[PDB]
Formats: structure tokens, C-alpha cells, sequence
């Protein structure tokens, strides 16, 4: 039986993204590559490379025009006539925008892709921007963070495949399963807010005792999520504060790689 | 004659175009070029110190974790912050369990198809596959019925017609040698190898909070809570359960990676002959067990023109030696500041102007050691270890050549490990020996939590006046990492990290002499200048990063 | 005549005694004896019907889930409710998981070591264990390597002088048939089976909220809140990840479980003709796929006199002729009244006078259909199922048969089915069919929420006068389990559990007639009367449960 | 090298405070019985049956006296001198109170041993007691729930082993790690409880958006527990709560087997 296509392209991208995949189990990135999709393009575990691989591209672009889902991590950066990623002699923004154009659906994973990330953060010396921001014309689905959960994306596309749709989304085409509430609003360690009770530095009495990590910097209170209540590598109870380390933001467009660790958020 | 370029090269971390002439059949010179820049030195200047971590470990996603412990390194050598030997124990097991996930996906994910024809292994007699590893592996999983299921998988996909990334790769090639059944083997262990790797990110994500990308850190220690009798914190059964991954790892890195890591060394022995891409070597020591940044459990060093004899120990992440010998050069990459900088005097100005053979073709800098060309990474990791008498390193070498002893009835001499396969080699005793590190520094954390120390974090001050430099130093998977940070009333002045991909892979440099990677290349025959299979393997030995290379 | 004692069974769940006659090394009579009671039936009078699931599901740990589905059953049968068909779905998977785990601990954990002689393994040789499985099994982890490992862990348990409950274990007993190869196969599957049972409690707690001891229900459906698109709820990421423990199952149950069963039956094939426990056997329908509690995927039946070409079909948890003909009496139970009692009508009233072997000598209760004694459990499933023409049942025992025919030569008819290893093939049986009810279910709750239905619960209304009486059926891993429940003015004003355990178990009856646990153990032979391994191999393979049989 | 003994007995218990090792990871089962501990007795896997293991148990009780961890699950029942729970002719509290007296430490592992439990609830037919009420003079170290999560108990036994010493205990002889907070005082869901937010029926709006479960009776406010933090199973949220369904209190005495499961938690 035919699997359903995918395109992965990465711009100014860590591999975090695409690493993300590597800690799945539902399904793992084996059972993802065999039996969910084919993967069509992915330059990170591609047999094929140069003349070879961009042959691969060319070809399933169009065997595969309107049906496939396009994936990009990293931003994209448009100063300078879009140099600063240049593949096969083109900048990447072309090879973004020519991939878009036969996509059934169009996802940007991680924080860099659905909103600029850590690469557009401070001065942002390469003009870095979103992928939505290169397609105007499109519906990108956002899965934010930095990476996200892999479930985060893999559900995405597991709806899409099996309902033939894309799940609900939020006013920022985030998906709601995922970033539908505030960590704050979901957060185990609520109670200890409400009373008062916060670490004041690590390893002091209060974060020994797995209390409110507020004033160590939270940005639970202003980022959107599942951190608290997925988590991570599905081991059971691994995410940033249940570690001990306050959320940082790196969900959230101006929270993430904007304030500092320890800077207060603002409480709703 | 001619000229070919490699573009993307994949298979790697981030953006690499190589180009070739090749004259005679053999690669006369090569150009290296990273091809995208993100300006992450610049996006981290003028913040908290305290902030940089969670920033610049985003140079890399593969190499997850290593950034963020170099930036906490940089800003305690700035600070003068001696880390809490619980913290250290813990950065140490993240590190180790990191690396053991990196290596064993660059064997099998990202190297093995160099090597390995997945069409050949449909032809391969299961019984006979497994019959071939008798008395050469214990593995339990290289039954001919485990080889059975992997073999219809592989008839599934090609009956499918839709290969996908496994597509239009370099079947039949006449550079592949492996008979059917090895490379039916090879194709069991890659899939068995992503169950290993993905037990080493459990260990990382129980104490880093997730990966990639660990949030556990801290300038002055970590933000782990110590507490054997405290719900929600890091308590005995979190400790019990960390352990029971740490526990997963040993039998497929030693019954697997490491004997088909001899196995392929056996199959090419030609490429022990090529790919040499320097004579220098440096690493620094890794796994610090005191209360003073130092005592580490694996020694570094530097090797000038391949003499073991007479290298020079580095014992301490402070030496001196060390700290003054580090330059970079833009003189063949696209930022306007030519002449060598010290990095806490760098600069990091974009100039693009296009290739250029003779002129600038590379986002990467050149980095020198006092002047001078310098290969990183496991070979050179392993070969400082040699070089210190190490036993462990010695020892577990021991174990690879007497697999391809066995097999070839020929021995491996230390002049054969100047090569793409020496760089192989070094990888895999790197990750042998780190699952031993796992089992010392989780023995060490549980005594040291016995003895009623559960302290973590010591609490930093920053002053908000003064100029004061720091230098972080870590061995990543890749080799040698440094991040240096200068501080000025109380903000990140200058950040300059000069990383290992960026050593191997930088251009040409202020003296117009060639790195590691364009080096390595030059006489690799090339059968087929369309499918440059020969120079890809040789790029990938060094397990290229170029987000790593670039930031 | 010698008399023997067995107390404690072990092996088994809760507190039982066996006492034998024993005439010329032949067993003549038995005696079956529950030696703990607890009165749960009176512990959940007198609370909120909604109630009664979380209290009685702790009548046993080992068959989890059961009483709590039969509790919510027998309060909807009351009540007049229909189950929403999502929460069917759900119900379904957790029953059918749950069972996989029942049914491989205690192939494995409970009953091989009744037929498997450790010390023996210790002089296997692995290769030859390995190359006996060449054409009998596909299973990955039965190489020599894994044999070898395994042989490994028994020399080191033995060397360490503390065998600890493999101690003072049937070793070289005259009744061990197996040769040293096939002990140490077992031994390597017994630890694997520990692998695959956990693999199916995730499925359960990942529906129920934990295990043991679920969680999720509800008189009136489930407490799973179904919306694809929630954070925090059953979505489709939590579904796929249920799918991926379903997954998982199916390859150790067909290729290790499966063939076992058959390789057990070719050593051991006296054990085909001794052990009839009875002529009359019943089994209920289960897994109910409509939204009127049934069309249920698995059918039921009363079978008389072994024929089963006259058996009636049971197709209703409702069948008036079901519900009509099953009594228990206290005759020889230590209970005040002893005429056969109506579960709506039963007491439970507690009357010890210790031993006696013409009088009272057990806790638990002895049951009848219409009078007769009556077998349940898998062997009474199985032939139900073939008396239906149930072709995927067929389809399964012709597998074991074909197994026991390529080892043996001979074939397997139905009258060697009543029998001690006909009891343990049909559980096996069930174990394989269960798999497809899991693949079945799990698609049917995809595909119905695909539809747009979410609804998983009814709220129910009970009228606070009046009486009225309901009755829940489930074919649980050890047999057909019923829950009597009466309720007036609102409140439980009688309970009444008839467990599967209860009709095996139960000692002779208000005609003095023998239950299936007794009967069965007329005719065996004991070789030693001080070690009667034949007595326990017989009363294992009905799987007993105590806390169930007297609750 | 020697491995620390075991010896377990069972009174009145379902197995299920067994049946929780079945699901452990850290260790597994065999990994318990091979490498952490020996397990001289437990009726559920023993080999031995009838007079040959309680050989067994005799010689365990000699050769180990002063050394053994003794775990008991299940209630002990005191009424018409102890024959509601008869082992080998014998009342089970006799079988328990000979093998407290060589004891090392001592576990009820489950609320019936911990507290009575389900067995002592009603009416109370048997006369169930704790195992602290059948040795006044002896400190049992109670993990209670029904069953434990099995690290609350396997991590206990490890500190014993590799700390030479129980872990800290409450003034229930609890252990902090395990029962020192209650639920509700680190429960993701306590945000919906602080706005309002909750469910009032199963399959509701509130419900199908994860909101806090306090109007279907939980008992989260009134149990002292890990199964919010630790939750079960190793998987990743999976806890009654996270499920849907109320906390019952079956941890805490008064609570679990008393109260209905829709009568509301008096709140602190
Ligand atoms: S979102 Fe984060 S992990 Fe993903 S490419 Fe960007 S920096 Fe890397
Ligand atoms: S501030 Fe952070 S740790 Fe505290 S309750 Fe909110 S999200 Fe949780
Ligand atoms: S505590 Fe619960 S699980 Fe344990 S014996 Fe008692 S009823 Fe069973
Ligand atoms: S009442 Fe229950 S669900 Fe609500 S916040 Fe408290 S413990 Fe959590
Ligand atoms: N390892 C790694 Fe990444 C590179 N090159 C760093 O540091
Ligand atoms: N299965 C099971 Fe338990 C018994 N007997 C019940 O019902
Ligand atoms: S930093 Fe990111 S991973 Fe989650 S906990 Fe905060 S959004
Ligand atoms: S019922 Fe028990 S298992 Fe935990 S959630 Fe409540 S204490
Ligand atoms: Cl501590
Ligand atoms: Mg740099
Ligand atoms: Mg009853
Ligand atoms: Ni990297
Ligand atoms: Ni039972």
C-alpha cells in the first residue's frame, strides 16, 4: 500500500527538529520512515546526495504534486537576497516557496520556523522570519518550541493522514491538542504558586521540596503548551520545572530568546 | 580532468557543499564550504552572562547539550565559580549519555550507507548471515530469524516503489564490497541501533528536564534538587530509574558497534591507507570529579606532526599553553576581519561576495593552534589517549584489531589510524569507553548523596563594573569545543565560539594552507566523478556539523 | 490409602489447601479447600450502587479489571441502562489486554515450573537448544547467544548459593520429561514473557489510569473524555500511543507462547488423557460492539455431556435460561445455609467449624447450572467456540495441532481436549484470538470518532423506592463471572459474586457431587506422595484464583 | 556477592500489591528477584509448594534472622481467634508474628496492610487489622495504596539496601519521597480548580477539556500520594486524574472504601 508523502527542508535549522524524532515512540522514526509516510526528501538521513538527492526532490515534487505535506525547520533569512542559506547555488527561501506550491499542507516545526525563534532573536543578522511570513498565501501549521515534543508534530500528521484533515487550531494555526492552554493554567505545581511557596535559588529549601518555580523566571504563566502534562521521551514526569528549571518561553514569540531566565512574567 | 561539487552533502548536521578537481581518476584539491550562517555570537552579546546557555546551545541540535555546558563553562571561568562536584557528576553523565546517542547515530544513520547496498542485502542467505558472526559476536539479536524479518522488510519497501530516503543511493557502485549477507547485518543493526541510541536520551532527559536541548543548567551548577526523601525532585526512585537506562546501553555498544566497526575495517582495509587530514592532534580533558573544575577522567593533549612521544599533556582547563595557542582566520571566509584573532578579541562581521577558489568560499573561519593546522575530534581523542598510556584506550583498541585480526589475519598498526578509518576507530573506542564514565559517575553521585551532600548551585555574583574573560572548554562528540565570553559592566561584550566542525571543516587559511576536511581528500580515486561515493565517505569519517562549524 | 496435605498451593493467586487419598501411588479422592475469607459481599452493602465497581474490584488483583466491569454491568443490567458503544470500545481493549498479561504470567510465571526442570537446563548446550526451534519458530530471541546469556543467569543465581523461590524446586523429579535443550528454551521464554505482559498492561493503564486496579469506569460508560483536539484528554496522540503496546503483543504470543503450548502437549502427552474436571461446560459471550450491550465479537454457550453438536448458544447477557439455572449451595462450605440459593437471593452468613472431610472444609461456595456441575474457564471458551463453528478458533488450535503433529507425528482430536492439557491450550487459544480483538477494537473507536460521536457516558437515575435486580456477565481470563446485585431504596441491599474460580474450585456440592478442581484429580498418579507435583500440575492448569473463588 | 533477603506474606491480599512489581521498570521484576534482593519466600512464584516451602521459609527465618526485609500485603483478620486467613493449619497473624520477630525492617506494601483497607471497610466482617496493630511493639514502615505505585515500595527497599536505613518517614511511618504532599498540593489540574473550571458530569465540555475533577468527588484535597508527580506505569500521564476519573483517597484511611466516589473532599 502507497504511504503518504513527505518533504522535510531545512533552512537555517539546528536538527533539534528533525533529533526531536529520534526520542519518539508513537510511533518511533523507523516505524515513521516504513510504515506512516514516505519520507521524499530529508537531507539528514538521505542515502542519496548532491546531483542525486536534488534529482529525488524534483522527481517527487511532481509524482507527488498536491499530495504531499511539506515540513521546514529553521527560519528563513531574507536579508541580503537570501545568501545566508544557499543549497545546490540557491538561496533557501526559492527552494521554500517552489516545494510550497504543490503541498497538500505545510507544517513549520519548532520555534524557528513558526515564528523566527532563537535565529531572528536580538539583533537578527540574516532577517530571519517565519515560514508563514515567506508564504503569505498559505495556511501554515505551527508546532512551536524548540524542539516540540515530536508528538506534538507526529499527531499533526497523523490527523491529517487518518481524518484527512488538519486538527484544530488556535488563532495562531497552532494545533489546540498541543498549545491550546497556558502551561500556568495546567501547571502541577499551581498549588504551591497560590500559597506562596517559591524557590528562591536552586538547591535552596523550597526547590528541594518541588515548589513554584515563579521567581526563579517562570514563563509558564505566559506560553502556550502540553510541557506539563505530555512532557517528554515518555518516561514519566520530565519537563523543564518538574526537573527543577523554570520555563523559559521557547514555545512563545517574545518570551522565549527574549527575556531573560530570570525575568518575572506577567501573571493573567 | 574536472571539477565537481557536492551540494547538499547529506547525511550530515546542516548545510556542506564540497567541490573536487579531480585529475586521473583521484581528487587533486578540494573546497569545504558551510553555506548558511544564523550570526549566533551576535544574537547572545550584550545579555546576562547567566542567559547565554540557553541561547547558544542552539548552535546545534545534534550536538545537544554541548554548547549549553561550554557557555556555563565560559561564564564560571569569567566569574572565578568553582562547580559543586554533585553538578559536575551530573553534567558528566548528560554529557556521556549524550555522546553515546551521538556516535552510535553517526555509525549506523548517518555513515553506514557510505558503506553498506541495501539492495545487495536482498540477496543474502539469513542462516549464512548469521553463521558469519559465530565466535565474532555475543549480540542475542543476530539470529537468522531476526535477519529474516529485517530482510522482508526491505523487500516491503522496494515492492512498495516508493523508497523515499533510501532512493537513487549508490547500489552496485563499484566501491561497495561488502558480500550480501554483511550488508543484510548491517541493515539489522541500523535498526537496532535507533532502540540503543533512543535508551542514551532517556539518561539525558531524566536529568536535563527533555532533549534535545537539556534545561538543567546553570552558571554556578544545575538545577537539579538533590532530595533522596523529596517528592518531586530528584530522589532515589528518579535515581533508580536513570539507572536503569544507563544499565541498557553496555551490550549493544560492545557486541555490535564495536565489532562492526572492526568488521568494516576488514572489508576496506584500503581505506586505512587515505583520508589523512593533518599532523597535528589536540582534545582537552573531559569529566571533571573535584570540587575544583579539574580531576578529570579523561586526559587531552596536543600532537605536533603525528609524534606520540613527544606530545604535550593538557591537564587543566585553565593551561595557558592552550589558551594562547587558539586563532581564527576569515581570509578564505565571508566576514570582513582577515588577519588570525584570538577569540576573546574576535570578530564575526558577514562580508558575502560569492565563491571564490582563491578568495573567500566559506562561512567558516580557519582556526590555528600557534599557526598551525589542527585536526579534532575522536582521532584525535584517541591518539592523545594512546599518546598518555591510557589502558582503558589501549585495551579496547586492543579489542577492534584483534577482530580484524582474526578476520584478515593482519594487524593494525598506530600509522594505519592516520586515516578515514583511524577517525571510524577513535569514535566507536570513544563510545566503549564512555559507557564505563556512565557507571563511575552514577556510583559516584549515589556516595556522594550518602555522604549528605545534596548541594548543587552556588549562587553567582556579577560585578557590575570591570572587563573579565572566560574561556569554557569541552570534548564534544566532534572534539574540542571552546566558547569565550568577555564580560563588561556586567553584560556579554564579546562571545566568540570556535567549535570542532569548525577546526576540520574551515577553509583555507591566513597562510592559504588547507584545513583537515579539504586535505583528507586529496588522492581519493573516484571511479564515477557523477557519483562521487569515495569523497563522501572520507567527509562523513570526520561526522561533519556545520551549524556547529557556522553558528 | 495415605492421606496427604497440600498448604500452601503456590503458584497460584491467594490461599488454597488440597488434601488427596491417595491408594497404591493412584489418587482415589480430593479434597479443595479456600482458606481465606474477607466478606466482600458484605463490605460493598449498603452504598450507592455507582459505588460498588471500585470496592469489589479489589475481590483480586491478578484478574484486575474483571469484577469491576462485571460490578458496572450488573448496576446497568439493574438500572435498565445502555453502555454508549465508545465505552464499549474502551471496556473491550482494557478486558482483552488485560487477559494477554493473565493468560502469558501464567503459562510462564505460574505454571511452567511444574514441567521445567531448571538444574537440567544447566547442561544444555545453547547451539543445540537453538537449532531445535529451526522451522518450528520465527520468534527473533532464540539464538544461541540469547540461550547462552540466559543459561548464564541460572549458573550465577545457582553459584551464589541463594536460589531463593526457585529453591527446594521438583528438580529430577520422575514426572520432569523435558531434555536439558528444551528447559533452558523455557527458562530464556519465561523471562521474555515478562517483556511482553508488561507491554500489554500499558495498553490497560493507559485507558483505566493505572494497573493494577483500573480506574476509568462508570455505571452508565467511562470516565475517558474522548476529544481528538484536547490537551489533557484521550486524543488522538494518547490513542496512537495505546496502539503502539497493541503493537507490540502479537509477535511473543504467536512465536513464542502459541508454540510452546504445542512443543508442552508433544513432551508431555499422558497429560492429554488425565485431568477432566467435567461433562458440562459454560462460557458467556464477550466484548459487546453495539449500543444495547451486545453483539458481542466472541460467543458463549452451555455445552452438556461433552457433546457438542446439541450445545445451546448464548448470545445475551440477558438469556433468561442463563440466569435462571445458576445456584451455589454452602453444603459443605462454611456458610449457615445450605439449600441451593438464587444469587439475587444468596446469603453469605459465615459458619467455621474447621475440617471436616464428610462435612464443611472450605470458604468457598459450590455452584451448579440446573443442578449439575460445571466447568469454566478457557476449555470451556474453546469448545464453545468450536461447537459454534467458530473458524478463527478452529483456524488457531489446527495451528497447535499442526506444531504437535511435525514434533509427535500424531494428531490432536476434541476428546483429548478434556484434559489437564486441553485446559492449557484453550487458554493459549484465547491469549492468539485475543490479539485480533484488540487490532478490531482499536480501529472500530478510530473509526467511530471519526464519525463525530465523543459520548463515552450516560448518567444514570435510581429511583430511591422500589427493588429491582440486575445481573452482570463477563467471560473473564479464568471463566464466565457473574454479578448479582439488588437494590432498595436506592442502596445495594444484597451482592452476590459468582466468580469462575468459585464453580472450579468449590468443594462437593448440597448432592454431594464433585466439583471440577476434585474430579480432575481422580486417577492421578504420584510417584512421591511427600513432593506430588502430578496433583499441582492438574490444579494449575485451571489457573486458580481463591480470592476470587471465595471473595 | 550475597543479595539482601526477602520474605513476603500474604494475608488477607487480592495480589495486586504483588501484581505492581509485574509493572515495574526500576527494577523489573526479574531484575528484583536476580540482582536486588533474594527472595526467599513469596507464595505467588515460588517453585516449592506445601511442606517443602515452608522448609523453605523456616530455614530463610534461621539463616537470616536478624537480616531479612519482612513485607506483608494484605489485612490481618483478628475475629474467632484468626481463622478467617489459615496457612498450612495455622492463623495467618501466628505465620506473621514468628517472622517479625528475626526481622530487619519491616513493610505493609498496600492500604489493607497499611490501614485495614478495603478488608476492614463496612461492616468490617473479619475483624481486619493493620499489620502495625498485630506488632504494637515493632515500627512497620507503611506504602499505602491499593496497590502502591511499586517504586514507592522498591525505592524504600533500596534506600534499606544502599543506605544501610529507612528512608524519612511521616508520622503514618509513610515515606516522604512518596506520601509527604498531598495530592491536590501538586495536582496539574488545581488551576481549573482555582478559576472555577470543572467538570460536573463525565463526557461534559469541562471534562473533555481536562478541567479540575473536584464536583465528581475527588479526594485529591483529603489523600497524601505521589500519583500526580510519580503517577503509573512509566508511560507519561497516566494517573485516575489525568485519565478522567476522581481520586477515590484509596491511600488514605477514612477516605478510600468510606466515602462514595462522588462525595465531595472536605478542602484544607
Ligand atoms: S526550533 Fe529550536 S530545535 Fe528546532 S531548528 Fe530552531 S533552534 Fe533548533
Ligand atoms: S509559575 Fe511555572 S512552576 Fe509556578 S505554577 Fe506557574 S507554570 Fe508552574
Ligand atoms: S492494598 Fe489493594 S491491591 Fe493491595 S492487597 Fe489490599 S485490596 Fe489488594
Ligand atoms: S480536586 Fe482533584 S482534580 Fe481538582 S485540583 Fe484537586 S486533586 Fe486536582
Ligand atoms: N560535537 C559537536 Fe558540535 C560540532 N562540530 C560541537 O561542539
Ligand atoms: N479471571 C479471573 Fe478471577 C477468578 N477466578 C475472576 O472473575
Ligand atoms: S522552555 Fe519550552 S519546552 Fe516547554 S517548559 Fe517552557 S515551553
Ligand atoms: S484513588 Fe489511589 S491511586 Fe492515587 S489517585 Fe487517588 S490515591
Ligand atoms: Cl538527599
Ligand atoms: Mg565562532
Ligand atoms: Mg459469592
Ligand atoms: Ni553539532
Ligand atoms: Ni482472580
Amino acid at each position: 500500500p502507497q504511504r503518504p508523502p513527505v518533504i522535510w527542508i531545512g533552512a537555517q535549522e539546528c536538527t533539534g527538529c528533525t533529533e526531536s524524532l529520534l526520542r519518539a515512540t508513537h510511533p518511533t522514526v523507523e516505524n515513521l520512515v516504513l510504515e506512516t509516510i514516505s519520507l521524499e526528501y530529508h537531507e539528514v538521513l538521505s542515502a542519496a546526495f548532491g546531483h542525486q538527492v536534488e534529482e529525488n526532490k524534483h522527481n517527487a515534487l511532481e509524482k507527488y504534486k498536491g499530495q504531499y505535506v511539506l515540513v521546514v525547520d529553521g527560519s528563513i533569512p531574507l536579508k541580503d537576497n537570501g545568501i545566508y542559506c544557499m543549497v545546490a547555488g540557491e538561496p533557501i527561501v526559492d527552494h521554500i516557496r517552489k516545494a510550497a506550491e504543490g503541498a497538500a499542507a505545510i507544517i513549520a516545526i519548532g520555534s524557528c520556523s513558526a515564528w523566527g525563534g532563537v535565529a531572528a532573536a536580538g539583533v537578527n543578522p540574516t532577517g530571519a522570519v517565519s515560514l508563514q511570513e515567506v508564504l503569505p498565501g498559505k495556511t501554515v501549521i505551527n508546532i512551536p518550541g524548540c524542539p516540540p515534543n515530536p508528538h506534538n508534530f507526529l499527531a499533526t500528521v497523523a490527523h491529517i493522514i487518518t481524518y484527512g484533515k488538519p486538527p484544530k487550531l488556535d488563532d495562531k494555526n497552532r494545533p489546540t491538542f498541543a498549545y491550546g492552554r497556558l502551561i500556568h493554567e495546567h501547571c502541577e505545581r499551581r498549588p504551591h504558586f497560590d500559597a506562596g511557596r517559591f524557590a528562591k535559588e536552586f538547591g535552596d529549601e523550597g526547590h528541594r521540596e518541588g515548589w513554584c518555580l515563579y521567581h526563579l523566571g517562570c514563563k509558564g504563566p505566559e506560553t502556550y503548551g502540553n510541557c506539563s502534562t505530555l512532557q517528554f521521551c515518555d518516561v514519566g514526569g520530565v519537563w523543564p520545572v518538574a526537573i527543577g528549571h523554570p520555563c523559559y518561553g521557547c514555545n512563545e514569540e517574545g518570551i522565549g530568546f527574549h527575556k531573560g531566565i530570570h525575568q518575572l512574567a506577567n501573571v493573567e | 580532468s574536472q571539477r565537481i561539487t557536492i551540494d547538499p552533502v547529506t547525511r550530515i548536521e546542516g548545510h556542506l557543499r564540497i567541490d573536487c578537481e579531480i585529475e586521473n581518476g583521484v581528487v587533486s584539491k578540494a573546497w569545504a564550504s558551510g553555506t548558511m550562517w544564523r550570526g549566533m555570537e551576535e544574537i547572545v552579546k550584550n545579555r546576562d552572562p547567566r542567559d547565554a546557555w540557553m541561547i547558544v546551545q542552539r548552535i546545534c541540535g545534534v550536538c545537544t547539550t554541548t554548547h549549553a555546558l561550554s557557555s556555563v563553562r565560559a561564564a564560571e571561568s569569567a566569574l572565578n565559580i568553582d562547580v559543586p562536584v554533585n553538578a559536575q557528576y551530573i553534567r558528566n553523565i548528560i554529557l556521556a549519555a549524550h555522546t553515546t546517542h551521538d556516535h552510535i547515530v553517526h555509525f549506523y544513520q548517518l555513515s553506514a550507507l557510505d558503506w553498506v547496498d541495501i539492495t545487495s542485502a536482498l540477496q543474502a542467505d539469513p542462516t549464512k548471515a548469521s553463521e558469519m558472526l559465530k565466535g565474532v559476536s555475543t549480540w542475542h539479536l543476530n539470529s537468522p530469524e531476526e535477519f529474516t524479518k529485517v530482510q522482508n522488510k526491505i523487500k516491503d519497501l522496494v515492492a512498495s516503489g516508493q523508497l523515499g530516503i533510501f532512493a537513487n543511493g549508490y547500489w552496485g557502485h563499484p566501491a561497495m564490497k561488502l558480500p550480501p549477507e554483511v550488508n543484510l547485518i548491517a541493515v539489522a543493526h541500523y535498526l537496532q541501533a535507533l532502540e540503543c541510541q533512543r535508551d542514551a536520551n532517556r539518561v539525558v532527559a531524566l536529568l536535563g528536564g527533555k532533549t534535545p536541548h537539556i534545561q538543567n543548567l546553570a552558571v554556578g551548577g544545575v538545577a537539579n534538587p538533590i532530595n533522596l526523601d523529596g517528592l518531586g525532585v530528584l530522589n532515589l526512585e528518579r535515581l533508580m530509574y536513570i539507572k536503569s537506562f544507563i544499565d541498557k546501553l553496555s551490550d549493544f555498544v560492545e557486541q555490535v558497534y564495536k565489532v562492526d566497526t572492526a568488521v568494516i575495517a576488514a572489508f576496506y582495509p584500503e581505506w586505512l591507507t587515505r583520508g589523512k587530514g593533518a599532523v597535528n592532534y589536540l582534545s582537552v580533558p573531559e569529566f571533571p570529579t573535584d570540587s575544583k573544575n579539574g580531576s578529570f577522567l579523561f586526559p587531552g593533549g596536543y600532537i605536533e606532526n603525528a609524534d606520540l612521544s613527544s606530545y604535550r599533556p593538557i591537564t587543566s582547563h585553565s593551561d595557558e599553553y592552550l589558551i594562547k595557542g587558539i586563532q581564527e582566520s576569515a581570509k578564505h571566509s565571508w566576514y570582513k576581519d582577515e588577519a588570525p584573532q584570538a577569540p576573546w578579541e574576535g570578530t564575526t562581521i558577514p562580508a558575502y561576495d560569492g565563491w571564490s577558489d582563491d578568495g573567500k568560499y566559506s562561512w567558516v573561519k580557519s582556526p590555528t593552534f600557534y599557526g598551525k593546522t589542527v585536526e579534532v575530534g575522536p582521532l584525535a581523542n584517541m591518539l592523545v589517549k594512546l599518546a598518555a598510556g591510557r589502558e582503558s584506550t589501549q585495551n579496547k583498541l586492543n579489542e577492534i584489531v584483534a577482530i580484524y585480526q582474526k578476520l584478515t589475519g593482519n594487524t593494525l598498526e598506530v600509522a594505519q589510524l592516520h586515516s578515514t578509518l583511524g577517525r571510524i576507530i577513535g569514535r566507536t573506542v570513544h563510545c566503549c569507553e564512555l559507557q564505563d564514565i556512565l557507571q563511575n559517575q552514577y556510583s559516584a553521585l549515589i556516595t556522594n548523596i550518602g555522604k549528605g551532600d545534596h548541594t548543587t548551585f552556588v549562587k553567582p555574583n556579577i560585578p557590575a563594573t570591570g572587563e573579565f574573560k572566560g574561556v569554557g572548554f569541552l570534548e564534544a562528540p566532534k572534539g574540542m569545543l571552546s566558547h569565550w565570553m568577555v564580560i563588561k559592566d556586567g553584560i556579554i561584550s564579546n562571545y566568540q565560539a570556535v567549535v570542532p566542525s569548525t577546526w576540520n571543516s574551515g577553509p583555507r587559511n591566513f597562510n592559504d594552507d588547507v584545513g583537515p576536511y579539504e586535505q583528507s581528500l586529496v588522492g581519493t580515486p573516484v571511479a564515477d566523478p557523477n557519483k562521487p561515493l569515495e569523497v563522501v565517505r572520507t567527509i562523513h569519517s570526520f561526522d561533519p556539523c556545520m551549524a556547529c562549524a557556522v553558528h
